[PDB]
């Protein structure tokens, strides 16, 4: 059966400058052979670790991993900015060449505060039949949220549809969309329509609206 | 660089450890190989265990029926006599030799064996579909017995055998580039054909575009019908009596027609590589392990003493730029007009970063 | 006219060391 | 010092696509060359593996009966032929260069290109303002911007002719590509077009 590479932390958030550690484990004895790559997206992978020792030549030298056994450890002593990107851990000794989930690494600011607004639908969407009702969480910290929906103080029913921005280049902050698409049809057959946030910065969650 | 490989007999009673599998020789002084056996004497059965690195020729008989049956015949052996320590030869143990009886106690017994210079390098020749057995040519093996006295039998699970590869690597400093050339007179004429050849690099690695540039100044009134250009690997192997063949691996026959009194500069880019040149039975593939597939055995390196008439398998290429002038006239077809230059180059792998050699 | 060869006879392996 | 991927697009789920790797810089013979089909965020998964050097051919195992690795190295490319393309190879695909001597995990990927295979054809999106209010206005910032909805293949560049938070999009019950965009401007006062390039359509709508 194929091998898997299955790294420890899924993902994480931590400080710009310390130590980072990515252990990494083969469903079976890769000796030696495996490699790291870090990927921000919109680009391709460049190449870090080989062999799991040596670094790739081009890469910082603050890089290098290890192996306990059958357990492959990948780690980092003093980031940096641009360094903001998820890193795959890749077994080659046997076909297929298995990769790694992924693991995710931000840089990890102070709480910022989700500035929530909402838009009502737009004049020519209700010209078109349906509804597409934005809402806009914007420029925070850390990723985890919760948008909860409402028509006339009932919740949604899987209508709404989130999407997030990465870590901004130079803010280290995110932002946050749930499309809440409902037919025209169901638009006017309700008065109530609610975005209810959920952050660390927000403690009791601050709920926008609008009936346009 | 934390691990070590290991393969145990069968019986588990011995199992060797090695550094690497791969002990590479710059001219002047082969790596030596050091490793340590492990025995456990709970079932140590017999009252002596030796060990030896050997050097020997593989070779299938050409009439021998037997699907796989290969003899090896033995250039260099010598002996450790390491279990257990024989009188008087004591010697300091390596870097390497020293971390593994502090992993592993003294349960387990040195040896070093320092390579000799004028040794063959571990090289493999190419085999057809048709044979089965372990690959034909030099390999090496250390073998780990266990007999009471060196002129006694060794049972076939009461021992393990590793195979290691003596292997070169391209040198640093790139040799002065190739230029040959020559000049043709014939009997018709006192105005001459001249042939020059320069290839852009003394040193290529495996895979990597050759580029040879040529130049024929034809004064005669003869033609230059076509112009052969090939990449040959002479092999010089020495089992029993020495052997030779010119093989050629890569190859353009390109059709460029020199008339007469005229110039000509064509630089024509060419490739070796394994994939076309498998029919050709017997050609040098460098050092095989247990059956994977190899290079184009990298080109051997002698001192510049040029010791002997060295044993095994001693490799070199040259590119040959051949043009096939059109006969006739007083002779006719009886007399031979063509003029060829050889040019000689260095065909390795670099030398590894650190990192020594399915999906390899 | 030498000893010959019927085999291909184990799974070669490799364990940890001491760094130092 | 370079490496391409040319071709890629929307393609029905039972033909074929095939691509072009036109690498530059170097010598086929002594790199190994790979396909990674990555697509979009489910993972990273190997696609195809030519040795040219020895003239093999490994596949994972996915793609056996429908999927073609070759490489007329003459031209120094590499092709990838897909015939009977399902939805799930939907991906953006990948070429990766290797050391033939030896193979020490994969030195330089390229652009990538998108594949896409869904069952539905190309369509450009409908252009609709997010106008802000007193709902969409805090501490002087106020907030524009402009959904795009409904549009089929790989996605879009905005043009609004920092605070401009563009989101990777999704696909919706019909799998059609829709995604948002705003920008956070002062509550004085700006107009913004989204250009799809499978469209030929540029739209430049104003938020108001």
């Amino acid at each position: 059966s194929d091998i898997q590479m299955t790294q420890s932390p899924s993902s994480l958030s931590a400080s710009v400058g310390d130590r980072v550690t990515i252990t990494c484990r083969a469903s079976q004895s890769v000796s030696s052979a495996v490699a790291w790559y870090q990927q921000k997206p919109g680009k391709a992978p460049k190449l870090l670790i080989y062999s799991a020792s040596s670094l790739y030549s081009g890469v910082p030298s603050r890089f290098s991993g290890s192996r306990s056994g059958t357990d492959f450890t990948l780690t980092i002593s003093s980031l940096q900015p641009e360094d903001f990107a998820t890193y795959y851990c890749q077994q080659y000794k046997y076909v297929p060449v298995t990769f790694g989930q992924g693991t995710k690494v931000e840089i990890k600011r102070t709480v910022a505060a989700p500035s929530v607004f909402i838009f009502p639908p737009s004049d020519s969407q209700l010209k078109s039949g349906t509804a597409s009702v934005v809402c806009l969480l914007n420029n925070f910290y850390p990723r985890e949220a919760k948008v909860q929906w409402k028509v006339d103080n009932a919740l949604q029913s899987g209508n709404s549809q989130e999407s997030v921005t990465e870590q901004d280049s130079k803010d280290s902050t995110y932002s946050l969309s749930s499309t809440l698409t409902l037919s025209k049809a169901d638009y006017e057959k309700h008065k109530v329509y609610a975005c209810e946030v959920t952050h660390q910065g927000l403690s009791s969650p601050v709920t926008k609206s609008f009936n346009r | 660089g934390t691990r070590v490989f290991k393969k145990a007999s069968p019986n588990g009673k011995l199992t060797v450890y090695l550094g690497k599998r791969d002990f590479v020789d710059h001219i002047d002084l082969v790596e030596p190989v050091d490793g340590v056996v492990l025995v456990d004497p709970e079932y140590l059965k017999e009252r002596r265990v030796y060990v030896t690195l050997t050097c020997a020729f593989r070779y299938g008989r050409e009439d021998l029926d037997v699907l796989g049956l290969t003899f090896r015949k033995d250039l260099f052996v010598a002996n450790v006599q390491s279990f257990p320590p024989a009188p008087e030869d004591k010697k300091p143990l390596t870097r390497l030799q020293e971390r593994l009886i502090k992993k592993l106690g003294e349960h387990a017994y040195p040896f070093t064996f320092e390579i000799p210079p004028n040794l063959p390098c571990s090289v493999t020749l190419q085999p057809g579909p048709e044979d089965t057995g372990k690959a034909c040519g030099v390999d090496y093996e250390v073998k780990a017995f266990c007999a009471e006295n060196l002129e006694e039998k060794i049972h076939k699970r009461n021992s393990v055998r590793l195979v290691i590869r003596k292997v070169q690597y391209a040198p640093e400093r790139p040799g002065p580039q190739p230029t040959a050339e020559t000049t043709r007179q014939f009997l018709m004429s006192d105005k001459p054909l001249h042939l020059e050849a320069s290839l852009d690099k003394e040193i290529y690695y495996h895979g990597e575009p050759i580029s040879v540039n040529v130049h024929v100044t034809n004064n005669t009134n003869k033609t230059v019908k076509k112009i052969k250009i090939s990449v040959r690997q002479y092999a010089d192997i020495c089992l029993f009596n020495t052997a030779q063949y010119k093989c050629p691996v890569a190859m353009e026959e390109a059709d460029d027609t020199v008339a007469p009194s005229s110039t000509f500069c064509k630089v024509y880019t060419l490739t070796p590589f394994l994939a076309n040149n498998r029919e050709k039975r017997g050609l040098a593939l460098d050092g095989k392990l247990k059956h994977e597939d190899t290079n184009l055995a990298s080109s051997t390196l002698l001192r510049e003493g040029a010791n002997r008439e060295i044993l095994g398998i001693i490799v070199s290429y040259k590119v040959k730029v051949k043009l096939v002038v059109s006969r006739g006239g007083l002779l006719g077809d009886l007399a031979s007009s063509d003029v060829a230059v050889e040019l000689p180059f260095t065909l390795m792998h670099p030398k590894p970063k650190e990192e020594p050699p399915p999906e390899h | 006219r030498t000893p010959p060869s019927l085999g291909p006879s184990c799974t070669t392996a490799s364990s940890s060391l001491r760094k130092d | 010092v370079q490496l391409v991927e040319s071709g890629g697009g929307l393609v029905q789920p039972g033909g074929s696509l095939r691509l072009s790797c036109a690498a530059s810089g170097f010598n086929v013979y002594s790199s190994s060359i790979h396909w990674v089909r990555q697509a979009p965020g489910k993972g990273l998964e190997w696609v195809a593996s030519i040795s040219s050097y020895y003239g093999y051919t490994y596949y994972a195992d996915s793609v056996k009966g429908r999927f073609t690795i070759s490489a007329d190295t003459s031209k120094n490319t590499a092709y990838l032929q897909m015939n009977s393309l399902r939805a799930e190879d939907t991906a953006v695909y990948y070429c990766a260069r290797s050391r033939q001597f030896w193979y020490s995990g994969l030195d330089y990927w390229g652009q990538g290109t998108l594949v896409t295979v869904s069952s539905a054809s190309t369509k450009g999106p409908s252009v609709f303002p997010l106008a802000p209010s007193s709902k969409s206005t805090s501490g002087g910032t106020a907030a524009l911007g402009c959904l795009v909805k409904d549009y089929f293949p790989e996605p879009v560049t905005v043009s609004w002719n920092s605070g401009v938070h563009t989101f990777p999009a999704v696909l919706q019950s019909s799998g059609l590509y829709s995604l948002s965009s705003v920008v956070t401007v002062p509550s004085s006062s700006y107009i913004c077009n989204v250009n799809h390039k499978p469209s030929n359509t540029k739209v430049d709508k104003k938020v108001e």
